[PDB]
């Protein structure tokens, strides 16, 4: 809210009293933070894309999700990405010890709704199940590069106090579709810790409902390991109560 | 051509917008002209530049209170003419009066720049 | 992949030669001293720190005017005792191997002088002995082949450029005793000619003219020249008598109560020889 | 806090005229100055400077040296900086400044004859006997006092022509030294730096050549031969309003300078002499 | 409204001017100022044709120059 | 009166301050001195001009003073800490003192309340009127900067302090929690930040 000082000579009575508003303040921080947390996600995504060209494949990453043949680049896509998840959480792993086996599904009585990427051991190893075509699907849907997304009085403060600033073949499209791929992968990724760390039945129990996800990671994630990246914002779907009541 | 206009009372003066550039013919004259523009001020709108933007060539003081000079320039059909310039302009070699110019472009000039008061 | 097909990026480059020594024992890290002037896009192709080690010089500006014009000069780090080879502030073609000893310093930067000397037998015979050393398919062969190949970029840089000086007509240089009425000057065109180009490209940046004609104005930086060209190369000698004293006050009290705050003159000796000349700026 | 600020003991004894003196502040600097850097600048197109000679660990020799303010083309008068008594007088455009400064000047070049001229000049002034006389008194003590300080006789192997290669003979441009006044001698001294320094048999080269002239005329920036080194230098308006808001800048400077290098310092057994 | 370097001459004068009026003492505006010249109604705001905003380094004014045209 | 004296007391020491400060001979004032990052050598000489004249005031038997330091201005917001602008670590035997440039130049560059605050001063309407029948300078502003960065630096001479007399380690306690120096005065008299108090209050 707000604050006062009070000046005063140790010898005289004459104090002089100043006050002072918070909101200032407020604002000095949340913009640091703001500024803060977009360097550091705009860090991971450019790390994420660099290593992805460290792989050295001539397509581009829908032309890859789309040339349904090459399932060697496919594969070695979803596995730097699940690997690069996972240091994200664990610095110190850069490897990702037991043998990875890969498939890519091709049709929806093999794919499953809201999972595209999934993990089954063989009981001897781990499989990960790629439904490209679900992959290709998100890829390649348009995207919105016009529109803006969104306390009125602050929202003014920072308008008037932050400032703005007026080779390579990515457009905020490519950018996106980094974004969505990063996502999905973590997504696949809490289920498969979840999976290794409580077993098949409750990596099952998580499939059928996210929410254990709660404490089953929160006790470990929030922790030791950088926040998640969905993090950077607050999600809801519109119309989510009349929703649930239809 | 369309990009530019013949300025009003002036057979051999012409303004391009798009270029921002006042140009007289050395020894040629203006034909066609359906449209002209009277002349005015803000057309030699003042060029900024924090060091002095060089010339070269011929180059002839108008108005040193108002850094307006005329720079012959030879369009590269070889058309000879001058440009009429307005700006922080400073020139490479000696500048020159313009009693060396023609009376045709010096006719030109008294009729733009003298107010018709 | 990210990046458009080809698309050659634009980023900064360092420009000094001896930034690319490295150890051909790749089990042996190295890193050589850079300086980091050797970031700048100028005219000069080594860096502070190698300028100052091998050739006893250091980099120096000169304002020249209306619009001031700032020269490269480079500057004397010779002592005034040094005496002999000490004097040899760049070596000639005929000297440098001795004047640089390649024994005492690396593979790398022997080939590195052997590459700006044109010494085509020596940089052949460090090839051969280095395909016959070492596990040389392995990486001793690439980290060789990278850094012939910088060096060799750098210099197809230069070179190039240097001829057309040499045969420019706007643009004359003379290196010599501009004191023609001396022994000490000599054929110093001709010794600059026998110099390679990259070579050549350096003593211009390094080497300020005493006088400088730009179309019809002379301006006479010196009455004397600092230092001299020789067989021997750029030697840090006066060409006329006693050697200038050097202090080197740095690297390698009533006074003060009345030298307070007051304009001091440097010490140092900055490189004036030969004569120049210009039509227009060109700048 | 002595005001060693010689030309600045300079009285507008005229009523409607204001001295404003706005003279550099380092004549309250105990230094071998006696004329502190504006008045210098001002009345000799010098500049003070100090040359650093031994700086290594406290052996801290800073000889004192003054840059010219005389560019590549002026010639003659406008080159001279320290004219001769049979030439100062014209050089300086005596008439053209205070009468007061006339007097200092005279009184520096030994013009008693000039002094006597202004004196009964100033004799014919409305306020003459009231103020005038005090400030000659005033004027002529400090000047005398100064001189007297500058002059060693009153109550060391340097040479200056002595550096000339080419010359045909003779020198003698100590020879006008000597016949130069205590003061000046003492600023010649002060601001110019014999090219070679030689202690106890150990000689030190600062230039290849000297840089300054000393003959008939006095002291000039002029050259031993050749053509002149080159010596290069709120009220809001519309241009000064800038534009949109928006090469071996990484390096340093040497000085574009000219400083006073003329001369040869002898120095016997006595040692590296920081007293 | 091509010679923004007059309108901004002449706004800064003004607010020089209207500063020192309220603080005589004060000759200058110390701080370099910016300026910027809008065109366009969604680009201007009602009620304000002069407004201020710093870039983070130096403040910045905004002139309305239609507006200012419109009134005079 | 007597408070009027000690109030003359306090404006020599700022007059001392002032003439270290020429002593030091700088062409520019300390805000554009900070302002100007390539001035280096002088905001170190200036620090260390002002961490003596407090030694010397502090211990006034004590004319020695460290008489090398090692000196960094930072300028980055990760090398400078909240509320200690200047600060005194060591390189493992090497005493660095770093500057955070732009705090002081923010707090320079602060307007300050000189006209829009009014106090009571000796003002006497007879003494003004018998006046009228009978007949470099420095600003407010300027003394307020230089008595902020005084009072900056005296902070920063405390720490150092601390520092040398208890340790690395009670250094940065003291940076944690600045309780040390409630009592203050228990030497400290020639100190500024011992004639007055300020305070925070939730409002
Ligand atoms: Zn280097």
């Amino acid at each position: 809210n707000k604050v006062r000082t009070v000046t005063e000579i140790v010898n005289s009575d004459e104090k002089i009293q100043k006050t002072y508003e918070l909101a200032e303040f407020d604002l000095k921080n949340l913009s640091s933070l703001e500024s803060y947390e977009t360097l550091k996600i705009k860090l991971a995504l450019s790390k994420y894309m660099a290593m992805l060209s460290t792989l050295e494949m001539t397509q581009p990453l829908l032309e890859i999700f789309r040339n349904k043949a090459d399932t060697r680049q496919i594969a070695a896509v979803v596995f730097s990405t699940l690997a690069f998840i996972h240091n994200r959480f664990h610095p110190l792993v850069t490897n990702f010890t037991n043998k990875m086996e890969f498939v890519v599904t091709e049709t929806n009585d093999t794919s499953i709704p809201g999972e595209p990427i999934l993990f089954t051991e063989n009981e001897g190893v781990l499989l990960c199940s790629v439904d490209r075509p679900s992959i290709v699907k998100m890829l390649s849907r348009e995207f919105d590069t016009e529109a803006l997304v969104n306390n009125c009085n602050v929202r003014i403060a920072k308008t008037f106090g932050a400032s703005k600033r007026k080779d390579f073949s990515i457009t905020e499209v490519e950018a996106t579709q980094y974004l969505t791929l990063l996502l999905t992968v973590e997504h696949a990724y809490l289920h498969y810790y979840i999976f290794k760390n409580y077993g098949v039945f409750e990596y099952c129990k998580s499939l059928t409902d996210h929410s254990l996800f709660t404490n089953k990671l929160r006790s470990t994630m929030s922790t030791k390991t950088s926040n998640l990246l969905l993090s950077k914002f607050k999600f809801t779907i519109e119309d989510f109560d009349k929703i649930n009541s239809n | 051509s369309k990009d530019f206009l013949q300025l009003k009372g002036t057979m051999n003066a012409f303004y391009a917008p798009k270029q921002r550039i006042l140009s007289i013919l050395a020894v040629n004259r203006l034909f066609g002209a359906t449209e002209t523009i009277d002349f005015h001020p803000n057309l030699l709108v003042y060029r900024q530049s924090s060091p002095p933007v060089r010339l070269t060539g011929d180059v002839y003081v108008v108005d040193k209170n108002e850094k307006v000079f005329l720079v012959k320039h030879v369009f590269s059909n070889t058309v000879p003419a001058y440009l009429l310039i307005r700006g922080d302009y400073e020139s490479s070699s000696d500048l020159k009066s313009l009693r060396d110019l023609n009376p045709w472009v010096q006719n030109t000039l008294l009729k733009l720049l003298i107010p018709d008061s | 992949l990210v990046p458009v097909g080809m698309a050659p990026r634009q980023m900064r480059v360092n420009r000094c030669i001896f930034a690319s020594i490295v150890s051909f024992d790749a089990c042996i890290t190295y890193k050589s001293p850079c300086s980091p002037d050797a970031y700048h896009d100028d005219g000069w192709f080594i860096c502070n720190n190698h300028l100052i080690k091998r050739f006893k010089m250091s980099k120096m500006v000169l304002p020249i005017f209306d619009n001031q014009f700032k020269m490269t000069i480079a500057r004397h780090l010779v002592g005034n005792k040094e005496r002999g080879i000490k004097r040899i502030l760049i070596p000639s073609a005929t000297n440098y191997q001795d004047v640089f000893n390649l024994n005492s310093m690396m593979q790398a930067e022997q080939l590195i002088f052997h590459l700006i000397y044109n010494n085509e037998n020596a940089v052949n015979t460090i090839c051969d002995n280095l395909k016959y050393t070492e596990g040389f398919t392995s990486n001793t062969q690439r980290v060789i082949h990278s850094v012939y190949a910088t060096t060799k970029s750098i210099l197809d840089t230069t070179n190039p450029n240097t001829f057309c000086s040499r045969v420019s007509r706007d643009e004359l240089r003379f290196f010599d005793v501009t004191n023609a009425r001396a022994l000490r000057g000599g054929a110093g065109d001709q010794l600059f000619n026998n110099y390679s180009g990259f070579l050549q490209n350096l003593i211009r940046r390094a080497v300020a003219p005493e006088y400088l004609q730009i179309d019809t104005e002379e301006l006479r930086f010196r009455n004397c020249a600092t230092c001299i060209i020789d067989e021997t190369g750029l030697v840090a000698s006066v060409p006329d008598g006693p050697e200038l004293y050097n202090p080197i006050r740095s690297s390698d009290r009533e006074l003060d109560r009345t030298l307070s705050g007051y304009e001091e003159y440097p010490t140092y000796v900055p490189l004036f020889l030969g004569y120049q000349i210009i039509n227009s700026e060109n700048n």
